């Protein structure tokens, strides 16, 4: 009998950017210009000369943790579905809905982002419990939009798995040896 | 260089250890940790039970097959103390050396005395009975011989 | 797996993030299933929680049909077995020469 | 009477909210309600979800509607459009350079014409080169405007300018309108109606000022029609406004004059102001903490190859400078006005104790001391206190060195000492600040400008110390310090149990700050430690490392040196006889735990239709979800 | 009830808060740009 309210829908019209997203054809936009390794101290250069191409960022597993990453709490993201190039790429992933902040991730991310001219207005909307802020003045960088996200099938090799490749009894015999000398109690 | 990974990994194994050890009194109603001599390849609970009500517990039985070493392959029976509701040690004994390896040792449900044993080292199934355990004497130099040898496989 | 509908996987329980090795039912209640894996954990599932609701923070530990998780060991657990004379109790032998007799508190299932 | 703050809580809303809490049957429900509000404040609680939880706590419909009315809730499809900016606002920086800043133009931009150009200007003016200024990217040391006596004068001037433009506009409009008010106006109207079109702007501005930007157009039109009877009412209104504004400007000019006197005197010093502003902006609590935190975070992750270790290092050579600092401190402390009679004694004592004990200032079988670095563990307050003290010391010492080495004021016997005595005089109230500053100007030195900051530094220090004397957790802490001032040379376990004591005495959330004193080098080192961090970073051999680890695993609450980014908690976050027989066996080269056999550990806690019905619900829901001789066999076996 | 009034006023101020704002205590000095240092108390007045 409780009243049930419904939070609204959110519609996104990236129709004016169409001449830029399709500037270069397919089959000739395969290689990103440059590639960066994400860290909370990464700063893109100014990329005016390469509008309409894409870049490749690589995020490690620790960075997607709301407890290790310090930048994740300051909420440094401006825009919705097209962001200023000051925005923290981790927050872009977590706001564009590619992982969840509450559950911890277990793979390396490879993100490919578009390069887009500045916009007249950057609208801030709340999604996935991430409230991106808005910028009404004139931006001075460029804008980025997610082209595609790819997770790494293998991120790291836990040694109990590399030894899990060995047979039970065989690896168990080396177990007994270590138990012998041990040089201490 | 690989050391670093291995030692870190061992250390967080230890980590998981006392982080389970530390909060145990808020998780379980019973914990009995036993450092047996040898690696125990298998375990099977025994359906017969002693109830010492005046003393105040029950003992159950366990059948283990362990390796002492390579080629030293053995079996054992344990008695296990459980506390009593209706009104404290793990005892190893009955250790008989096996002719070859045990990977699986199953006892017949309606008769405990029989155990079919096979291992990763032989294609023969060896089934043991009353006499085979009770004709064995720990003073003897030889291991047991099972009730029967069953062989059709080649692996 | 159910034998009258074998065209279809009956359900799939997630939560181990490397090889699972061996599994066993509870000889006292059927909805309780135990599973052991290489990541040094044994998970106990109460299957009476298919399709249930779970709060946001409740989704961290896994799907709601997961019941309990025991990790007192320090290597690959070799095997388990339920003590059929006492409820909720299980014995586990592991690769590091260790035996574990354990039963959770009433509070989680009582 | 009492002032209403901006967006202050109104009486209706406070009444309604207290009735809301009253309908809430419990103080616990009221606390849950405050929790709802706060979690909405902290960007973890949505709007609609706030409304939903509010309703499921209030269970009343009209209050839900009143909330949804106060929350200003509106459910509409939020429209987000992305419009690029015009090509000409960024395109310049793709042009083929010619020099640093001048870039050749493309042919599509040399295709617009100026229509008033004759044959001369098509041969003098520059047509195809622009001036593309350079663009900063990531400026990371921003300068401020520090003179705050210049900006007060500038504000005075802006305010009087704003009064003037208004008064002048109303004056001119009064003139015109009063011209339009007379007896014979109905006669010659088409001439007055022409002197109104030529002055529409002055009157439009007068209306914008007296009415607002909404009624301005209305009045302008209505007067364009009904002129010879609209003009008088406007005239009356505008004259009333003019009179009151002039009256106001008189009485505030009464005050602008005093502002200008005082700050005009004291604003011709852009030497003192930069120094003092940069200073005060440097020693802010949160700024200090954020500096040390940034350095620590850069170490932990090895961003530039930097490995862990110490984050602050500095050498404190003299031993008399500390007594100078104590002198200045007591001088100022006798002349403050925050603290009662006893707090002066308390704070003086605390400063003396922490100086002598820690810094060891007098107030082949002996080197073991100088080899053992003394350790202090504290919280943010202690770190800030020690940073201030090191800054004060550094500045005093630089002063003394510059007075001695510089061969003009060193020639006097006690120039540095004269400075000290003058500061002593001033801090007690015996000398004022004007003599102070003009005498300081004798040195002509910024390095000697740095002497005035001592009053500020001491004020911050006294404040920290006092907030510690009220911090009830202080005692043990400093007492613990006393305790560790008695050992000869420590084995790890003592330091680790000390650190665990300290870490326990605080709440579960806090950091630790470690301050280490090397009397051999007389060096102070500071670092910041979180739960799983190493206290001693340097081990000369792997055996020593293993020893210290095993000791830590034994005692330390959380093992030091283990990568917490790799631990994975092993459980879900949700008469008794006990005998323990377990020995933790370790290898010295792989750290694997073994157990010595015949070990028994036992834990015992002495303390159905539900299970069957849960089983049945399982069967039912799961079967509801569900819908060759093998089937023959099975269907033989089915029921 | 003074603390309760302060709480209500604080909640009202939070509702009152503008869509875009400056949270950091440090303001933007001269700094001649806003890239990087938005949310800096006056960075809406700065651009290229």
């Amino acid at each position: 009998q409780v009243r049930q309210f419904v939070s609204p829908i959110i519609s996104i019209d990236n129709s004016a950017l169409e001449p830029f997203l399709n500037r270069y054809p397919a089959s000739e936009s395969l290689f990103p210009v440059t590639e960066y390794e994400y860290t909370p101290w990464l700063e893109f250069p100014l990329l005016y000369s390469s509008i309409g191409k894409f870049v490749r960022v690589t995020i490690d597993i620790k960075w997607l943790n709301a407890a290790i990453n310090p930048r994740l709490c300051r909420r440094e993201i401006w825009g919705t579905d097209v962001y200023t190039d000051d925005s923290d790429i981790a927050t872009i992933l977590a706001h564009c809905g590619c992982f969840s902040l509450l559950k911890p991730v277990r793979k390396i991310a490879v993100v490919d982002l578009y390069i887009l001219p500045p916009l007249v207005h950057y609208k801030g909307t709340r999604k996935n419990q991430i409230e991106s802020r808005s910028w009404s003045s004139r931006q001075d960088g460029i804008s980025l939009k997610i082209k595609e996200v790819t997770w790494k099938p293998a991120c790291a090799s836990i040694f109990e798995n590399s030894i899990h490749t060995l047979t039970l009894e065989e690896r168990l015999q080396a177990r007994l040896e270590l138990s012998r000398s041990s040089t201490f109690k | 260089q690989a050391s670093e990974e291995g030692i870190n990994q061992e250390k967080c194994i230890n980590e998981e250890y006392k982080i389970w050890k530390k909060n145990s009194p808020f998780l379980y109603d019973l914990i009995i940790t036993r450092a047996l001599e040898w690696p125990c390849m298998s375990l099977q609970w025994y359906p017969e039970q002693q109830i010492f009500a005046e003393h105040g517990y029950t003992e159950q039985k366990m059948f283990l097959g362990v390796r002492a070493d390579v080629g030293k392959y053995l079996l054992a029976v344990a008695s296990i103390q459980l506390p009593y509701l209706n009104q404290l040690r793990v005892n190893i004994s009955n250790l008989y050396s096996h002719p070859e390896s045990v990977c699986s040792a199953k006892l017949m449900p309606q008769d405990d005395s029989c155990v079919a044993t096979v291992g990763n080292y032989h294609n023969d199934v060896l089934v043991f009975d009353k006499e085979s355990f009770e004709s064995y004497s720990s003073a003897s130099e030889s291991p047991l011989k099972p009730k029967y040898r069953l062989t059709k496989h080649t692996q | 797996w159910d034998l009258r509908n074998l065209n279809q996987r009956l359900h799939t329980l997630e939560g181990h993030e490397d090889i699972v090795t061996k599994i066993s039912f509870s000889p006292h209640e059927e909805p309780i299933l135990a599973s052991t894996s290489a990541d040094r954990r044994t998970l106990v599932w109460d299957l009476s929680r298919i399709g249930e609701d779970q709060p946001a923070e409740e989704a961290q530990d896994g799907p709601p049909e997961l019941l309990f998780m025991h990790g007192g060991h320090t290597s690959c657990t070799i095997d388990m077995d339920w003590c059929p004379n006492y409820n909720w109790t299980m014995a586990t032998a592991a690769e590091d020469n260790i035996l574990q007799i354990w039963t959770p508190s009433r509070s989680i299932w009582g | 009477t009492a002032p209403t703050s901006p967006y202050a809580a109104t009486q209706e809303e406070l009444l309604a909210f207290t009735t809301i809490r009253q309908h809430l049957p419990d103080t616990l429900a009221f606390h849950k309600f405050l929790e709802l509000l706060h979690l909405y404040r902290e960007k973890l609680l949505d709007k609609t979800e706030l409304l939903n939880s509010f309703s499921k706590l209030v269970r009343n419909d009209n209050l839900t509607l009143w909330f949804s009315e106060f929350i200003r809730w509106s459910d509409n499809p939020i429209l987000v459009k992305n419009e690029p900016v015009d090509e000409r606002v960024y395109l310049p920086e793709t042009f083929e350079c010619i020099s640093l800043t001048y870039r050749k133009l493309p042919d599509s931009w040399k295709q617009d014409k100026c229509s008033g150009r004759d044959d001369l200007d098509n041969s003098v003016l520059n047509d195809d080169y622009i001036s593309v200024a350079p663009k900063p990217s990531h400026v990371k040391n921003i300068m401020h405007h520090e003179n705050q006596y210049l900006q007060a004068l500038q504000l005075v001037e802006d305010e009087r300018y704003d009064y003037d433009r208004v008064l002048n506009t109303t004056e001119s409009a009064i003139k015109i309108l009063a011209n339009f008010c007379e007896p014979t106006i109905h006669e010659h109207l088409e001439t007055a109606l022409q002197e109104l079109e030529r002055s529409k702007r002055i009157i439009k501005n007068a209306l914008i000022i007296v009415y607002g930007k909404e009624h301005a157009n209305l009045a302008l039109d209505t007067l364009f029609k009904k002129l010879p009877t609209a003009a008088p009412v406007l005239l009356k209104r505008i004259k009333t406004k003019d009179q009151e504004w002039r009256r106001s400007k008189r009485e505030w000019s009464k005050i602008w004059r005093q502002i200008e006197k005082k700050n005009a005197q004291a604003a011709f010093d852009d030497r003192y102001c930069r120094i003092e502003g940069r200073d005060r902006r440097g020693l802010s609590y949160s700024r200090i903490l954020r500096d040390i935190d940034d350095i620590y975070q850069r170490q932990k992750h090895r961003i530039d190859g930097a490995k862990l270790g110490f984050q602050f290092t500095q050498v404190l050579c003299d031993s008399l400078i500390f007594l100078n600092i104590l002198r200045l401190s007591d001088a100022q402390l006798t002349n403050s006005s925050f603290y009662s009679y006893a707090d002066k004694g308390r704070i003086s004592a605390v400063l003396k104790a922490l100086l002598s004990q820690f810094f060891g200032i007098p107030l082949l079988g002996e080197e073991s001391k100088n080899i053992i670095g003394y350790n202090f563990f504290g919280n943010a307050t202690m770190y800030v206190l020690f940073r201030l003290i090191c800054v004060c010391y550094s500045r005093l010492e630089h002063i003394k060195l510059f007075v001695e080495s510089s061969t003009i004021y060193a020639s006097s016997t006690g120039g540095y000492e004269n400075i000290l005595n003058i500061c002593e005089k001033y801090l007690k109230g015996s000398c004022s600040r004007l003599e102070f500053r003009k005498y300081l100007q004798k040195f002509n030195n910024e390095t000697c400008y740095m002497i005035c900051s001592i009053e500020r530094l001491l004020k911050v220090i006294f404040y920290r110390i006092h907030e510690i004397l009220l911090d009830p957790k202080l005692g043990q802490l400093l007492l613990l310090f006393e305790s560790d001032g008695a050992n000869s040379v420590t084995t790890p376990r003592e330091q680790m149990v000390y650190r665990n004591h300290v870490e326990s005495i605080l709440a579960p959330e806090s950091k630790i700050f470690n301050m280490r004193w090397y009397p051999l080098e007389k060096r102070l080192c500071i670092q910041q430690l979180l739960p799983a961090d190493l206290t001693m970073h340097d081990f000369e051999n792997p055996a020593k490392a293993f020893m210290y680890y095993v000791d830590s695993y034994a005692i330390s609450h959380i093992t030091e040196g283990v990568d917490l980014m790799q631990v994975k908690m092993p459980f879900l976050r949700r008469e008794h006889f006990c005998k323990s027989n377990l020995q933790l066996f370790f290898s010295t080269d792989t750290y694997v735990i073994f157990f010595e056999p015949n070990t028994e550990n036992v834990y015992i806690n002495s303390y159905d239709q539900s299970s069957q019905s849960k089983k049945q619900n399982r069967t039912t829901n799961w079967r509801r979800w569900l819908e060759a001789n093998t089937d023959i066999k099975f269907f033989s076996e089915t029921t | 009830m003074k603390q309760f009034e302060e709480q209500i006023e604080r909640f009202k101020q939070a509702l009152f808060e503008d869509s875009d704002a400056s949270d950091s205590d440090s303001s933007i000095g001269e700094a001649l740009t806003n890239r990087g240092l938005k949310r800096k108390k006056g960075s809406k007045n700065v651009y290229y």
